[PDB]
């Protein structure tokens, strides 16, 4: 929060929900997408 | 092929004696050259 | 003889074991070893004299006559899975273990009286010692797994090379994009070892050669994946060597010591990369797309050094610039069909380059003798003036190195740029028209540089900079002169210059049937012509430009404003090449954080 | 061969530490409480390398040293201990990590009666985990771990490490809640109550039964060895820490829920193994990618090697399930290499922490223009954890790339795509560790740093343990033929029965 932003990693959107969220939500899909196309990819 | 038991019986003897002769040399941990007591806290 | 061969292995060794003697006790007292400079270099020349006389010798025994030496054994096996590693003897390996050993000895020749004023002097020699015996391993490497090995370590001692005396911070950026820039050819390289393994699995060459004509004239796989392996084992040279894509690494080492930069540019980050494409060559004589986008890059490359080099005040970047330059001369006939051709111009490149790199070495020390310990004014060309009856002759062997990259009367360079030519205009005629504009422009910087830092009057520095010679080294007013030391390397480096020009003529052509691929014409003469004509067009350009000065280049520069001002920076390349990437890897690794 | 050797080299420091609270008046600081445990610690390396090189034989592909002893007639609690192929070299790199360990925790001043009680007691449990050959000791020695490493993190860590410490032993707890009912399940089933460990692996099991088994075996094995979902423990684990336990935290702990992840979900069951491989080689490589990616915008210290472990044990996650002998092979040299890298360079960084009390790396700037063997030291160390091939683990990342590249039934996409995905994070992996490197060192020399603190040049006795740990590394990557002939039977019977198990 207040210790993250001290060197060349400063940004506007950091803390905000909005943007983390919708960001963790890519991730999460991204990950389970993955794991389901190399479950039903691969032994066929 | 190379074994390991020969050229580690070779090496743990002298690995054994250079532990005691590096454990008597010191000199950063003497006069006071610090502020603490050892760990982080 | 046969004994001889047997023990022709510990060459790469001994400078290795220097080193490590060296660095035993460098760390284990630093206060006693450190008073001792001078004996700890001696027995470093001594085993580079040793190294150089079995490389002589070595290279006598294959120019005499005789068969390709192997030997090869077990390294890490398995089951099924038998990875066999050694070493390969090749009249080839030997005359480019000699190239690498003599410009090695006269880098430490230079660095012996070059480093006389810094502390640190044993540290120096140590990691010339250490890059003297990676690159002396990956000479003789028959193995593509020990190539990727001496590949890493290179990229690692130029890693320690090019951060020394960790005080500036532009050289602290410099490893760190330098060893990235390194890596993502790492990845090519690695990616094109998985393929080349996932198809073949012959770890020899022509095994691999053969094994995979056979596995194209039996169908089993597609061309199309043949070519993105070509790709992935191109992209290994492009961005460990200057080309297209990642060419901005190079500029960044520029900065530091010039032995580390004369070991850099000459026979071994260079020529590696065309090395590896030469150990490649029946892979990619299969395929000719790769080819034909090889040589494409390769002129596109080329003709990106030549008008980026122009506007350039620094010697040492521009002197990089022109190297990579070349690198796209001999990598697009490397792609053509000038393999021998293209290992001579590397061969008459470093030739020269070396004896370049030394003399501006030497133009700058002469300038920290005169002007004080700022880079920027020091490296700058404003001040470059009236150097010819200072230094006759420095002056004179930078004239014959800056005459021999031309050539306009048969020279060194002469002989392998006409043929260069002559297999692009076989080739193409659009590609030959625009090396023959860019052997134009090059020369015509070229003589720029001579005609800028040696020839012309005095000039001094402004008042608005500091004027004194007495911030961290010796108290000299007027421009001295090396004694004995920088003064032998530029007269030996001088006879190969004259020597293999005469030695690598076409009509006796020697080193066609010395070094062939594993397996009289008045046009030739005309493409020569043409070429001693753009030549001399460059000298009757770039002559009165700068000596006479009636066309003034300040009303050029108020003629074109953006053609100027596109190319000034370096081509508006880096600004648009790091900004989006870094910030992009940043928000990023903050999103994921 | 009729003498016990295991058994009393485990039983010696849990012996020796009872005369820790004894120790006659030093009138002093406590030197000779430390110089007593590492006569200890040396002794017991002596004694572990006299009984590795003379009854441990390379031809028999089982187990050698053999010794069964009856604890009670009652549930199967039996003293059964045997050394196999792939766990005799992670007993030599205990000890020598355990001794190292002793000999670098040189200035302790607070309770080091403690100190070297709890750590003479966790040398015996970190010796009972490997040597033993049971289900249910397996699972005591298991949880004999919980409570001394938890306790020293308490007495002494960072700041706000009573956060760190109980989420910590809660998640050990959570660790073990499900290892008992994994080995009851797989017992319980039809007749042979007895826990052997030989007749356990001779049982038929349905399939579904088999998977649940599995997967209470993996929800296990993915809390301890840190995966995507559960690695949260991790950072306020290896963070908040100094460097004679961290040490012991980023070395033979980590390999601890690697070796059995590989010997009960190989040797055990290979039916359902088949089936989670590609699930855990996704995860690993999604574990490659993540480390590097958390890691590169980390301001601590400490996390940013601290995550350096988790895209280490990433190629030991791909490696495991590559279904290959030269893969199944490269997983304990890149155990050994990791854990080698990372003693030493959390050793090297608990260091230099005593020289520069703030954990920031903006404040350091000027911390090279005094002492150099620092400097060469961390550049070593980094230079031998990136890529280097003079080191293993170039070579270990190699033999994990040319086992994955001849496997079975991952033809034409799986293998191409995680081959691309591992090289994408090899490429992000060093960035972290060279913007380190560049930031504290390379710079000007700031004038408040030397103001505020005093900094004094490495002893010829930190150059020691660090000459110590580089050349095993050196030694293993220059000829790797000496890590093979130790496994090679173990790991070639091992992948036969995994293809024998395997059809198609
Ligand atoms: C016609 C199409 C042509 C396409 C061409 C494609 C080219 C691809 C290769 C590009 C290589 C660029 C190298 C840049 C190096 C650099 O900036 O400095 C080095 C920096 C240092 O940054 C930071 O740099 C800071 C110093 S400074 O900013 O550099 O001054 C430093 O303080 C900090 O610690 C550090 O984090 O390193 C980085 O962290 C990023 C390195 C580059 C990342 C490589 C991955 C990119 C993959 C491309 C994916 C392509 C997608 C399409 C696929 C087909
Ligand atoms: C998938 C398999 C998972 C296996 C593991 C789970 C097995 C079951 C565990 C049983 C649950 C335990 C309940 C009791 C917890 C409690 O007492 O907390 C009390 C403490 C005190 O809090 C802190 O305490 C501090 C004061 S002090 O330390 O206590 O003194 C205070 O400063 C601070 O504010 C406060 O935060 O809380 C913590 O330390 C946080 C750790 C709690 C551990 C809970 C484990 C449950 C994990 C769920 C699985 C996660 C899955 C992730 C992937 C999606
Ligand atoms: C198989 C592959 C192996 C790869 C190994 C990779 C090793 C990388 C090491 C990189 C170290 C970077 C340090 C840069 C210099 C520095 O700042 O510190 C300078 C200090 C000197 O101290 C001080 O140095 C001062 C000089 S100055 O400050 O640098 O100017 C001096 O004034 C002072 O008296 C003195 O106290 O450190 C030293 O130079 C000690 C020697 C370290 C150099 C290692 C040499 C590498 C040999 C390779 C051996 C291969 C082994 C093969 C095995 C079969
Ligand atoms: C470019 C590439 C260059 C790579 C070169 C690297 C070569 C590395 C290969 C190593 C494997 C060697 C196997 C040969 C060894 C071999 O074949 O002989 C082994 C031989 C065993 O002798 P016998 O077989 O006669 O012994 C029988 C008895 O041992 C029975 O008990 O003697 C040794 O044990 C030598 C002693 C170990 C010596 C270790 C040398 C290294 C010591 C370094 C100490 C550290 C220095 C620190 C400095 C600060
Ligand atoms: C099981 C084995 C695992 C591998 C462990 C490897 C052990 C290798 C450790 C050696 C690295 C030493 C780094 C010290 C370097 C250092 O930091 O200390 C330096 C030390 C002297 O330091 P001073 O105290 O003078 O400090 C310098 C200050 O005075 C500054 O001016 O030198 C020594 O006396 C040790 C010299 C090494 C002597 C090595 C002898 C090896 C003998 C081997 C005999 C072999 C017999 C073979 C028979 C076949
Ligand atoms: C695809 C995008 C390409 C965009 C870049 C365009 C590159 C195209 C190539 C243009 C050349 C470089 C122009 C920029 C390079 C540039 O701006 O610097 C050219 C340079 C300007 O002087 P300096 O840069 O030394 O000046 C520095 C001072 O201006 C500082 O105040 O000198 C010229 O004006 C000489 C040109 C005479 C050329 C005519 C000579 C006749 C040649 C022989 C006749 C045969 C025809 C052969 C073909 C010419
Ligand atoms: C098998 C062991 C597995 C680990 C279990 C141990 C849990 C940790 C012990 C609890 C904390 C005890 C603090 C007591 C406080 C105490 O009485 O001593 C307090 C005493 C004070 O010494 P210091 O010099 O630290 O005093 C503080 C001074 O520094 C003043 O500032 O510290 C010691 O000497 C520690 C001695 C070890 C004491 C623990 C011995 C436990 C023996 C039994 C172990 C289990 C046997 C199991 C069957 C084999
Ligand atoms: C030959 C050549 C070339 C080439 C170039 C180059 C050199 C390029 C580069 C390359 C590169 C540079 C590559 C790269 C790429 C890759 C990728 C694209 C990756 C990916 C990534 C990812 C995937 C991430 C993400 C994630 C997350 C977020 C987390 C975890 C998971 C994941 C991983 C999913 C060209 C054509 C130009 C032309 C000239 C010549
Ligand atoms: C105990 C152990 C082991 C071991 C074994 C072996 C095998 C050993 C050794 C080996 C060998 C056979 C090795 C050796 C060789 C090499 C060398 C000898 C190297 C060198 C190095 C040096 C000496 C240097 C130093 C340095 C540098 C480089 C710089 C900086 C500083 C320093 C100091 C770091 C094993 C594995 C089982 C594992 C477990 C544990």
């Amino acid at each position: 929060a207040t210790d993250f932003n001290r060197g060349i990693m400063k940004f506007d959107g950091a803390d905000s929900p909005a943007m983390i969220a919708i960001s963790a939500v890519l991730i999460l899909g991204f990950i389970a997408g993955l794991i389901w196309w190399a479950l039903h990819t691969a032994y066929a | 092929v190379i074994s390991v038991k020969p050229i580690l019986l070779a090496m743990t003897p002298v690995f054994i004696l250079l532990c005691l002769f590096f454990g008597t040399r010191n000199g950063f941990y003497d006069t006071d050259q610090y502020h603490g007591n050892g760990s982080a806290h | 003889m046969e004994p001889l061969y047997q023990y022709a292995w510990l060459i790469p060794v001994l400078p290795l074991l220097g080193a490590l003697i060296v660095g035993f006790g460098l760390i284990a007292f630093s206060e006693t070893t450190s008073k001792l400079r001078r004996p700890s270099a001696i027995f470093i020349m001594a085993l580079m004299a040793i190294a150089m006389g079995h490389s002589l010798t070595l290279f006598w025994s294959q120019v005499q006559g005789h068969l390709p030496y192997t030997q090869m054994i077990e390294w890490a096996a398995a089951g099924n899975l038998h990875i066999a590693m050694g070493y390969v003897i090749d009249p080839l390996a030997a005359l480019m273990l000699v190239i690498v050993t003599t410009v090695a000895f006269l880098v430490m020749l230079y660095s012996d009286g070059y480093m006389a004023h810094d502390p640190g002097y044993v540290r120096f020699f140590a990691y010339l010692s250490l890059f003297g015996s990676s690159m002396l391993g990956l000479v003789v490497s028959p193995n593509l797994v020990q190539v990727y090995i001496f590949w890493e370590l290179v990229g690692m001692c130029s890693y320690l090379l090019i951060g020394f005396w960790y005080d500036r911070k532009s050289a602290a950026e410099a490893a760190q994009k330098a060893f990235v820039t390194n890596r993502v050819g790492d990845f090519g390289l690695l990616l094109g070892m998985v393929g080349l393994f996932w198809a073949t699995g012959t770890f020899d060459f022509a095994g691999m050669g053969d094994r995979l004509t056979e596995l194209v004239n039996t169908g089993l796989l597609s061309p199309s994946l043949a070519a993105i392996l070509a790709i992935l084992v191109f992209l290994g040279p492009v961005a460990k060597s200057a080309q297209f894509p990642l060419h901005v690494w190079l500029p960044d080492a520029m900065e530091g010591p010039t032995p580390i930069s004369a070991l850099i540019h000459a026979a071994t980050m260079v020529a590696a990369g065309v090395f590896l494409i030469a150990r490649m060559f029946p892979v990619f004589e299969q395929l000719p797309q790769v080819m034909t986008t090889i040589a494409w890059t390769g002129a596109f490359t080329a003709f990106m050094g030549a008008t980026i080099a122009i506007t350039q005040n620094d010697i040492k970047k521009s002197l990089a610039y022109s190297t990579i330059s070349q690198l796209g001369y001999m990598v697009m006939g490397m792609g053509v069909g000038a393999y021998s051709a293209g290992l001579f111009h590397l061969m008459t490149h470093a030739y020269f380059k070396a004896m370049l790199f030394l003399g501006s070495g030497s133009v700058i020390h002469s300038m920290e003798g005169v002007v004080g310990h700022n880079p920027d004014l020091a490296q700058d060309m404003r001040y470059m003036g009236g150097l010819r009856k200072y230094m006759p002759i420095t002056g004179a062997t930078f004239l014959v190195g800056c005459l021999a990259i031309s050539g306009v009367p048969p020279f060194a360079g002469f002989w392998s740029k006409d043929e260069i030519l002559g297999a692009v205009f076989h080739a193409n005629p659009a590609m030959w028209l625009l090396t023959w504009l860019t052997a134009g422009l090059t020369a015509f910087y070229m003589f720029r540089m001579y005609f800028m830092t040696f020839e012309g009057k005095f000039r001094n520095v402004p008042p608005e900079r500091q004027e004194h010679h007495d911030h961290h080294s010796h108290h000299a007013a007027v421009p001295h002169e090396s004694p004995w030391t920088m003064t032998l390397p530029l007269v030996v480096l001088a006879i190969p210059s004259t020597l293999i020009g005469f030695v690598g003529t076409p009509f006796n052509n020697l080193f066609e049937v010395f070094i062939h691929a594993p397996g009289d014409l008045t046009e030739f003469l005309i493409l020569g012509g043409s070429s001693v004509g753009i030549g001399l067009m460059g000298i009757t350009v770039a002559y009165l430009m700068y000596l006479k000065g009636t066309p003034s280049p300040q009303a050029i520069a108020k003629a074109i404003q953006p053609l100027y001002q596109f190319s000034l920076h370096k081509w508006y390349f880096d600004e648009l090449y790091e900004a989006v990437f870094i910030k992009g890897c940043r928000r990023l690794a903050r999103q994921v954080l | 061969s009729t003498f016990p050797w295991l058994t009393t080299i485990i039983l010696f420091p849990i012996v020796a530490a009872l005369a820790i609270p004894f120790i006659p008046d030093p009138t002093g600081k406590g030197r000779p409480i430390r110089w007593y445990a590492l006569a200890v610690g040396l002794i017991d390396f002596a004694l572990i390398v006299y009984a590795f090189t003379n009854f441990y034989d390379l031809n028999t592909p089982g187990m050698q040293l053999w010794e069964s002893y009856d604890w009670i007639p009652e549930i199967g609690l039996r003293w059964s201990v045997g050394a196999d192929g792939l766990s005799m070299p992670l007993i030599l790199l205990t000890g020598f990590i355990t001794t190292l360990a002793i000999l670098a925790a040189w200035p302790v001043t607070l309770k080091p009666r403690l100190f070297y009680f709890l750590m003479l007691a966790m040398y015996g449990g970190q010796i009972a985990v490997f040597a033993v050959q049971d289900m249910l000791v397996f699972f005591l020695a298991w949880e004999l771990e919980l409570i001394p490493v938890y306790l020293l993190l308490a007495i002494w860590g960072g700041h706000k490490r009573q956060y760190a410490a109980t989420k910590f032993i809660l998640y050990t707890a959570g660790s073990s809640l499900f290892i008992l009912v994994a080995g009851l399940a797989m017992a319980f089933y039809g007749d042979t109550v007895s826990f052997d460990m030989q007749t356990l692996a001779a049982k038929d099991y349905a399939l579904g039964f088999q998977l649940l088994v599995y997967a209470g075996f993996l929800v296990a094995y993915g809390v301890k060895l840190p995966i995507v979902p559960l690695h949260t423990w991790l950072p306020d684990a290896h963070g908040e820490a100094t460097a004679p336990v961290h040490m012991l935290l980023a070395g033979i702990l980590l390999k601890m829920g690697g070796y059995a992840l590989i010997r009960m979900n190989v040797d055990m069951l290979p039916a359902a193994h088949a089936k989670f491989a590609p699930v855990l080689v996704i995860l690993g490589v999604v574990n490659i990618i993540y480390a590097a990616l958390t890691s590169y915008a980390q301001r601590n210290l400490k996390r940013k090697i601290a995550y350096s472990s988790i895209s280490h044990i990433g190629f030991v996650l791909i490696g495991i399930a590559s279904f290959t002998n030269l893969g199944m092979s490269g997983a304990v040299l890149q155990m050994v290499s990791h854990g080698l890298i990372g003693a030493s360079l959390f050793f090297l960084v608990g260091a230099t922490y005593d020289r520069t009390h703030t954990l920031i790396l903006e404040e350091m700037g000027g911390v090279g223009q005094k002492m150099k063997k620092i400097f060469a030291m961390f550049t070593a160390c980094s230079l031998a954890s990136l890529a280097l091939p003079g080191m293993s683990g170039f070579v270990a990342e190699l033999m994990v790339f040319i086992g994955f590249a001849t496997s079975d039934a991952y033809s034409l996409p799986f293998r191409v795509i995680v081959v691309f995905l591992a090289a994408v994070g090899v490429i992000l992996t060093p960035i972290y560790l060279l913007s380190m490197l560049r930031e504290i060192f390379y710079g000007p020399e700031n004038k408040e740093l030397v103001e505020h603190e005093a900094l004094v040049d490495a002893e010829p006795r930190e150059v020691f343990i660090i000459a110590c740990l580089l050349v095993p590394i050196i030694g293993i990557g220059l000829y790797p033929k000496l890590l093979t002939q130790i496994y090679d039977a173990t790991t070639g019977q091992v992948i036969a029965r995994a293809r024998e198990v395997l059809p198609t």
